[PDB]
DNA sequence: GCGTACGTGCGTTTAAGCGGTGCTAGAGCTGTCTACGACCAATTGAGCGGCCTCGGCACCGGGATGCGTTTTTTTTCAGCGGTAC
DNA sequence: CGCTGAAAAAAAACGCATCCCGGTGCCGAGGCCGCTCAATTGGTCGTAGACAGCTCTAGCACCGCTTAAACGCACGTACGCGCTGT
């Protein structure tokens, strides 16, 4: 559940923690697995392309830079990994 | 010798004082990196990361979260809410533009 | 609040609106203020006895369950 | 014999499917014109404007308005209502980050 | 002879109906119309804004269907059909 | 269940839209003259990687300060339902 | 009326957690210091852009007319909305 579904490793009480930060008050149950989907699909996405920009460089190690210019491309810019 | 209870939102509250004032990751480091690195296999096996390029995804993810959250806890109150369900969330995505 | 029992006026406001399907608690809690005197805790009063009419029987429950939803007397 | 009346709702029915369906802009162009020209002289004075230039704005504006209100009633039913109310648009504005 | 109204009640509640119906909207509260109002005023002057600053850039006096584009552009609003 | 804001329809009022007119602001193009910016080559200090040093800030435990929770403490009712005239 | 019993409305008492102290270590801001290269100088070359002039697009303004749409009013439905129960 937590290996090859490391997903679960987003723990239902990190989760509250963030909400908490959104100022949220009171959580629905059904939550926590949408939430899980939500944060899959964005990695996803943004992987995806931080992927490619390090396939670009012929490297195999991604670097810092690499998510930066994704977050860029996926209008989330990132201050402070050197824009 | 009796119960002392502090009544259901109380805490809650405390929570959300204490963790907006305070700028620490809130997801636990590791979970977050197997899971980085489970679905970079998708795209190409093999692959390293520089320890800062995780870090720098966890930031991102975390703060675009809360965002929803901000968002979503709005969608709730809107429907005369206090309590945050998936419909919220489907809603915000929605006008967001993330999803159709 | 020189005012009858509350026994006898939620029975003196349906008795003054011959209705098929009744008098409602929101036709009873504006009927108490209008015409007799009454306190602040009116609306938690009529309430409470139309709990104390529905157990007993003295007024009877057309269409709703508890004390919202409309009522008329016995025969 | 009484006059022909349809129920309250079943014209805007009738309306939406007419107005989904056609593209020619909704707003009366001279009335459109006039207001662009107002609001130009708040930033330069004696501006003069392409044909297409307006037109070009007009098409932009109705969209957008549109778009807006597509999401608005979205927020609306969110509340399970029918009719799209001023704190319905104030929320769609805020998540799509127009105002704070 | 160029000097103008107050035209923004020329965007008329029939017309503003007309929109949200396309919209999908079935009904429609009167505070809308001049909330609505409101919200496009602010719209036309954020575009107008930049347009005319294009135009200003041009040293024109008069202002291009290019000039819209490029500044719808600028605000996520991009448009097709006036070129570019 | 309660109430009025909203949609519908109809009769009255408005001015968009149309196709045309004539007039010229200023868009847009050309061609020429030169002032300004690329390009090179040649000097050199400003800003970089490396490297030391030291105080702020991170904790730690300890003690008040103001929250809140729950309990006792002064307050109504408030309704009967027997009371009394 | 007092019975009495409900139910609330307050106040005092208990517990709780945060903040502000006290300080004392520890690492990261801060600066010095060494080369290195990236800015600057000075001069030369060519062409990009400013200026004047010339064409003519197309942008604006005026008229009178038809008619689709805007406006206002009056009626009543059904939908917002509040309240209470589960």
């Amino acid at each position: 559940k937590v290996l090859r579904d490391n997903i679960q490793g987003i723990t239902k009480p990190a989760i509250r923690r963030l909400a908490r930060r959104g100022g949220v008050k009171r959580i629905s149950g059904l939550i926590y697995e949408e939430t899980r989907g939500v944060l899959k699909v964005f990695l996803e996405n943004v992987i995806r392309d931080a992927v490619t920009y390090t396939e670009h460089a012929k490297r195999k190690t991604v670097t810092a830079m690499d998510v930066v210019y994704a977050l860029k491309r996926q209008g989330r810019t990132l201050y402070g990994f050197g824009g | 010798k009796k119960p002392h209870r502090y009544r259901p939102g109380t805490v809650a509250l405390r929570e959300i004082r204490r963790y907006q004032k305070s700028t620490e990751l809130l997801i636990r480091k590791l979970p977050f990196q197997r899971l980085v690195r489970e679905i970079a296999q998708d795209f190409k096996t093999d692959l390293r990361f520089q320890s800062s390029a995780v870090m720098a995804l966890q930031e991102a993810c975390e703060a675009y979260l809360v965002g929803l959250f901000e968002d979503t806890n709005l969608c709730a109150i809107h429907a005369k809410r206090v309590t945050i369900m998936p419909k919220d969330i489907q809603l915000a995505r929605r006008i967001r533009g993330e999803r159709a | 609040t020189d005012h009858p029992k509350y026994s006898d006026m939620i029975v003196a406001a349906i008795q003054a609106e011959k209705n098929r399907a009744g008098s409602s608690r929101q036709s009873i809690q504006k009927y108490i203020k209008s015409h007799y005197k009454v306190g602040e805790n009116a609306d938690s009063q009529i309430k409470l006895s139309i709990k104390r009419l529905v157990t007993t029987g003295v007024l009877k429950q057309t269409k709703g369950v508890g004390a919202s939803g409309s009522f008329r007397l016995a025969k």
